[PDB]
């Protein structure tokens, strides 16, 4: 209620804003297996762009 | 002095969205001691004779 966000001056230009905000990681475990070094747990279907 | 307050419109972007600042004012009215005299010389014998 009193901060500048954008261009904006919040208190002289009588407005209000709601920050919002998270914080997120991802880690995929894509090491070694039984099977061998390098392997990937995903698989992906997709379309042909022709 | 007084302050001045306008009509304003809302607006994110445009100066007429904008609150006016002004100021009040206080000025000083001072007393200053000055002195009025006077002397009235009289002869001594005249005060003695009255």
């Amino acid at each position: 209620d009193q901060a500048t966000v954008g261009s904006i001056n919040l208190a002289e230009r009588d407005m209000i804003a709601l920050r919002l905000k998270a914080r997120f990681a991802y880690v995929l475990g894509n090491g070694a297996t039984a099977v061998g070094d390098n392997k990937t747990p995903v698989g992906a279907v997709v379309p042909d762009g022709s | 002095t007084l302050p001045g307050a306008s009509w304003v419109s809302e607006s994110a972007t445009e100066p007429e969205g904008v609150k006016p600042t002004s100021e009040a004012t206080w000025a000083d009215r001072t007393l200053v001691a000055e002195e009025v005299a006077v002397i009235i010389p009289v002869h001594e014998n005249v005060v003695d004779d009255a």
